[PDB]
RNA sequence: CUGCCGAAGUUUCCGGAUAGCAGAAACUCAGAUCAGUUUUAUGUGUAAAAUGAGAGUUUCUAGUGGGCCAUUUUUGGUAAGCAGAACUGGCGAUGCGGGAUGAACCGAACGUGAGGUUAAGGUGCCGGAAUGUACGCUC
RNA sequence: AUGUAUAAAAAUAGAGGUAGGCUACUCUCCUGUAUCGUAGAAGAUGGGCGAUGGUUGAUGAAACGGAAGUGUUUUAUUGACUUGUCCAUGAAAUUCCAUGAAUCCAUUGCAUACGACUUUA
């Protein structure tokens, strides 16, 4: 296996009004539940369900229970921010919410560029 | 009345007996045919030397009723492909021979007389 | 769901009893209306003090006071089954009295078939060392190395390409 | 039922059920 | 060729009914895209129609049209109720209807 | 979500009632449905359970000319089509069009061994059944009541599956080929902050 | 429709709407404000442009009181060119300045499979 | 509970791999693979250590960790060192006359109690029937797989069953004597 | 042919007279009396505040005088059923939604329609409505 | 019908690779909200610039497809179009939604209540 449910794991959540944000597991607390927080103030420290996340890859190390304030400090010391961005599975969740807010002007510039890109389909004999 | 296995009791749909089973095919087996066709012509009585071991009647003679059918030879004029599918057997292609006699092309016709004869 | 009440209350004053004693109880009810029911029933079936003469003197919703850590509570109750007597004490670990409280009611009617009436909350406590803290399951949540995968995974219909259903 | 008998019982057959528990 | 279709596809399911009861004046459309009431709300008001052909060439057609006007949201799954100027026919259970973009509001 | 004129499905890994579900549906919405491998569907229970029903359901016959009885179909195909049958409006004239608007075969005959074949996400096994308990395949539980093609779609979907690999890896290499000649172009790194 | 077009000022009910007219060919014309998805593309001058003398009398049809009759030959007055070319030569000066915007104007819009309007951000 | 583990180390044995559950064992003496795709079991493996993991299973499912722990190691074991079964002819009055056939893959029987039925007995894959030398009327089964050699025996006893004679009287029979490793 | 009003479904005395329920005619009554109701007070009964409603009588003239089902109390019980009362209900004069189907079960009581919202019951498919959410049990 | 556009396989307590020598690498998964395709009087008329490709129509083919192969390629031409990047004309008053055999008649008896069936002509 590679993702465990323990402390110090970055977490994706995907249900909720917290939906696309990065959490880390602070504190464990039963086999359906689990005390996440995050170093953006935009999501508080609260306890959530296994449902609404997905386990990334990516585990730092942090103390159990740690308050908010020395997780984003091990959070900064660390980098686990741009830390996640660097996986190809960041990229495609950032290029998809850039698809998403994309307007009928933008769409037709992408039609272009990729127009353009199928203009050479040239390859080796 | 009598065993369940051959109701329902009626008429057959075809005046020559087809075959409803073949032996099973073998690799191993040289290439042979399994199947004849004759005409039934009656029967008579025969004596015969009974050679059957542990019998009562070891080394002896006794009178048997024997059906004698007339088999002249069989012309073979095509061949039929069946090829396996899961809903059974089913005839890919048949490939007939370029001459075929009288007997075999009247059987086409059920007026071969009157016909045009423009069989094959 | 739930909210915790703490519930006060005496009989009417009157010459015989100028200054009755003032009866506070700690209940879990989803309302106001339900608690103080409830704080009388209780009332009458242990001082036996009528409902009809007396009156609720204070209700306060009690909130968690530190709803951010994790605890393991225990509770004590006198479950009623076809024989209606019985007493158990359970655990649960969760980081609110109103959830252990809530996980107990879900967990009795789901094995005994229980209901709200059938149930009647003994005593609800906050067990804090791992010594007195007895269930198996509870200790093997307390374990400093605690660590599993994740179980139960799992419009939009007709899906072109199968399932992950792993990492 | 699929095992011998039906689950399904006789209106009067539930009447009576609910007599006989009454009584 | 793909420069046209300025409509979004639509399903008419049934009516709009109770076990034992149908009312033909309103019918269950599911709009496809739609997944949600919030998402049916964009879809209130737009004009849906039903396109099919007869013999006649009316007005030297042979395809005739019946207009409708999408009214609430059915059901948590995203489905609409639409009223026709003349009730769909019962054989129109798993035809196809057009909902239009207009009366736009975007 | 959509749809589209022919849906086909793979019924490998699904479960029969679920699918049959979501497939009366869709034939009763309008749709198109053709349902291939239906040999490899999953019954929930184990093979002793679920033959002993099917057993049970061949006990069910007229003591008069049991050619007027149920007939009992063994191919899992027509197991299949049973299954979708009850669960829809077969005595009227709406339930039956919608039978017609359906084709359950075996395997997967040539005309969809080269078509996208889909899966429904909600009558899958490994996300319905909680693993470790037991479920049959009615391709077993087929073969073992009657069924007798088991052995000739076990060899014919051997082929298929050589000869459609070679073809996914003609394809891979075709797309190796566009797919390095794709961020040779600069034009893609340009403006690909469209997240194109 | 599925030509996308300039919007030059809101009239009592409608919008006087063209498309510059060498571009996609769409003339002066009212459109119900029901009948028409505003785009967020990026904006173009009008404020260069006369657009009081468009009225909704101007717009009107005359009386009632034939196919070969009228046609945008004989019917179509030339001082109707006359403010056709005119905002034309106004407004291709800021489409020519921003990109791409010829272009699209030129392009009709039309939904494709797989496109959802109540998720597409115009 | 969470957590149920068993823990295996392995010997000299080259192959251990687990790939698909597939126990593919290849050792000095052989490869033999076995299929455990009938128990949800993790199979770690970690360096010389094996590890047979459960999390939150029910006390069937955990049953199943012993179990798997076992053949797995029963298996090891004959990659190895190997299974024998030794079996000692029993017989009052007639003789048993016991002859192998391709090299012993297959045992006939006959001569015994006095009926004339050759008796063909065909011995599970992975497993050879000798005639031992330095004991008369003696059967040796060797092989890698336990339960194959086992089964073998098994089948053989079986077949050789007295019937409808008395059992405290009538002693003819083929039954096992002695059971372990090749060394 | 349409419209309006609309029961009794049984006491009490010898087939009935009676009463009761339904109407009509003619009277007086609004600072008045009533009530399938609840409080208060005196010792379950009696008497006087709450709330609702205009409240009374006299004449005379139709129809009704059965039963069924169920609850509770109680009398015995009895292999076990049940049997005897009382009690007010439900049906009976009455369609409708649900309970797969139904004299007695859950809702609901009816001019012709449009729209909205619910009850009881439901939302895998037949079938209108979440293959919803959360926690457990079960092979 | 309105783009009627999309063919690996298996596992899910795992797979697929790339790069290596059945074993050592690291990467990817976490659904298609993807990919292909999409500017043009339902798509007009010319002119450049830059590819030297793409889309096809009609021929001529050869290789492949049997499970229901009724379709896959490779192509040799020929006829078109090309938006790959720029230009110049045209649309409109539709001046605010509507879209050769068989049968009968005969013949046979291998058949038969009557038809049917087997023959012959």
């Amino acid at each position: 296996f590679k993702r465990y449910v323990e402390v110090g794991r970055v977490v994706l959540v995907t249900k909720g009004e917290y939906t696309g944000k990065l959490a880390v597991i602070v504190d464990i607390v039963d086999h359906k539940r689990a005390l996440i927080d995050s170093p953006c103030s935009e999501f508080p420290r609260q306890v959530i369900r296994y449902g609404s996340v997905v386990l990334t890859h990516i585990v730092m190390k942090l103390p159990r229970g740690a308050r908010s304030g020395i997780v984003a400090k091990k959070w900064k010391a660390q980098d686990v921010c741009n830390k996640w961005a660097s996986s190809a599975w960041a990229k495609k969740l950032e290029a998809k919410k850039v698809r998403s807010q994309l307007n009928d002007f933008d769409r037709f510039a992408v039609m272009r560029l990729k127009k353009q890109r199928r203009e050479q389909v040239n390859v080796a004999v | 009345h009598g065993s369940l296995g051959f109701l329902p009791r009626k008429r057959a749909s075809r005046q020559r007996g087809k075959v409803k089973a073949f032996p099973k095919d073998d690799a191993s087996k040289p290439v042979h045919l399994t199947a004849f066709l004759g005409y039934k012509a009656g029967m008579t009585h025969i004596v015969r030397d009974l050679d059957r071991p542990g019998s009562k009647m070891h080394k002896r003679e006794i009178l048997e009723a024997v059906t004698v059918i007339e088999t002249p030879p069989m012309v073979v004029v095509g061949v039929v492909g069946y090829v396996e599918t899961p809903r059974g057997l089913r005839s890919l292609t048949t490939v007939w021979a370029e001459h075929l006699s009288e007997e075999v092309k009247r059987r086409f016709y059920k007026n071969w007389f009157k016909s045009k004869k423009k069989a094959f | 769901a739930l909210k915790e009440y703490q519930v006060v209350g005496r009989k009417v004053p009157t010459e015989h009893e100028p200054v009755p004693k003032l009866f506070r109880m700690r209940l879990f009810a989803p309302n106001e209306s339900v608690a103080k029911s409830r704080y009388w029933y209780f009332l009458k079936m242990i001082n036996k003090v009528k409902k009809a003469t007396g009156e609720i003197v204070a209700i306060n919703e009690i909130s968690e006071p530190k709803p951010l850590k994790a605890k393991v509570f225990g509770i004590w109750i006198r479950y009623d089954s076809r024989s209606g007597t019985h007493n158990m004490y359970k655990e649960f670990r969760d980081t609110t009295r109103v959830g252990a409280v809530e996980a107990m009611y879900a967990d009795m009617a789901a094995r005994h078939r229980a209901r709200f009436r059938s149930i009647r909350i003994l005593k609800v406590v906050e067990v804090e060392k791992k010594e007195d803290v007895r269930r198996n399951y509870v200790k093997q949540l307390l374990n400093p190395h605690l660590k599993f995968p994740l179980p139960h995974r799992r419009k939009k219909v007709f899906a072109p390409h199968r399932p992950s259903t792993f990492y | 039922s699929l095992k011998k008998k039906s689950k399904r019982r006789t209106t009067r057959l539930r009447s009576r059920i609910e007599k006989k528990a009454a009584e | 060729a793909q420069g046209h279709r300025l409509y979004v596809k639509a399903k008419h399911l049934s009516f709009q009914r109770s076990k034992h009861v149908i009312h033909p004046g309103t019918s269950i459309v599911k709009i496809e895209g739609c997944d949600s009431k919030e998402e049916a709300q964009f879809y209130l008001g737009k004009r849906v129609c039903y396109v099919y052909k007869s013999s006649k060439a009316v007005r030297g057609s042979k395809i005739r049209v019946i207009w409708g006007t999408i009214a609430r949201p059915h059901g948590n799954s995203g489905a609409v109720r639409a009223r026709f100027v003349h009730n769909l026919p019962a054989k129109t259970f798993g035809s196809s209807l057009r909902v239009m973009l207009y009366p736009s509001n975007i | 979500s959509e749809f589209q004129k022919v849906v086909v499905i793979d019924a490998k890994g699904h479960l029969l009632g679920r699918l049959a579900s979501v497939v009366a549906k869709q034939l009763l919405g309008g749709q198109k449905v053709v349902v291939v491998r239906c040999e490899e569907l999953n019954i929930s229970g184990h093979f002793f359970r679920n033959k002993l029903k099917y057993l049970a359901y061949l006990r069910k016959a007229c003591r008069y000319n049991p050619s007027r009885g149920a007939f009992h179909f063994r191919a899992p195909s027509r197991i299949f089509q049973k299954a979708v049958r009850g669960m829809l409006p077969h005595k009227t004239a709406r339930g039956q069009a919608a039978l017609e608007h359906l084709q359950a075969v075996e395997g997967i005959p040539p005309p969809f061994d080269k078509q996208k074949r889909v899966v429904v996400p909600a009558a899958l096994r490994v996300l319905r059944l909680k693993p470790g308990r037991k479920y049959c395949t009615v391709g077993r539980l087929s073969s073992e009541v009657g069924w007798k093609y088991n052995d000739i779609v076990a060899k014919l979907e051997e082929r298929r599956k050589v000869k459609s690999a070679a073809f996914y890896q003609a394809k891979l290499a075709k797309q190796k080929k566009i797919a390095s000649a794709k961020e040779a172009s600069p034009v893609n790194q340009k403006l690909s902050q469209f997240g194109y | 429709r599925g030509k996308r077009v300039v919007v030059l000022s809101q009239l009592e009910d409608t919008l006087v709407v063209t498309g510059p007219y060498k571009v996609n060919g769409v003339p002066i014309r009212r459109v119900n404000h029901r009948y028409v998805i505003a785009t967020s593309a990026p904006k173009i001058d009008v404020s260069g442009v006369s657009v009081e003398k468009f009225t909704k009398a101007y717009f009107a049809k005359q009386k009632r009181s034939f196919f070969a009759e009228n046609a945008p030959k004989n019917a179509l007055p030339a001082e109707r060119i006359a403010d056709q070319k005119a905002v034309d030569a106004k407004l291709l000066p800021a489409i020519k300045a921003i990109p791409n915007m010829k272009e699209y104007l030129a392009a009709s819009f039309a939904l494709s499979n797989g496109d959802r309007p109540h998720l597409m951000k115009f | 509970d969470i957590y149920k583990d068993e823990t295996l180390t392995i010997p000299k044995g080259v192959t251990v791999d687990i790939k698909a559950r597939n126990v593919t064992v290849t050792g000095p003496r052989g490869t033999l693979k076995q299929n455990l795709r009938h128990v949800d079991i993790e199979m770690k493996k970690q360096g010389n250590t094996i590890k047979f993991i459960v999390w939150h299973g029910s006390r069937k499912h955990n049953a199943c960790i012993r179990s798997v722990y076992s053949i797995i190691n029963n298996m090891i074991i004959g990659v190895t060192q190997g299974f024998r079964y030794k079996m000692r002819l029993v017989y009052a009055h007639f003789p048993i006359n016991i002859n192998l056939t391709e090299n012993g893959t297959v045992v006939e029987i006959r001569n015994f109690l006095g009926e004339r039925i050759t008796r063909v007995i065909k011995c599970l894959p992975g497993v050879t029937v000798s005639i031992s030398s330095a004991v008369k009327d003696e059967i040796i089964l060797e092989g890698n797989s336990l339960e194959n050699v086992s089964q073998s025996a098994a089948n053989i006893k079986q077949i050789c069953n007295v019937r409808n004679k008395d059992i405290r009287k009538f002693l003819d029979g083929i039954y096992v004597s002695e059971r372990g490793n090749i060394e």
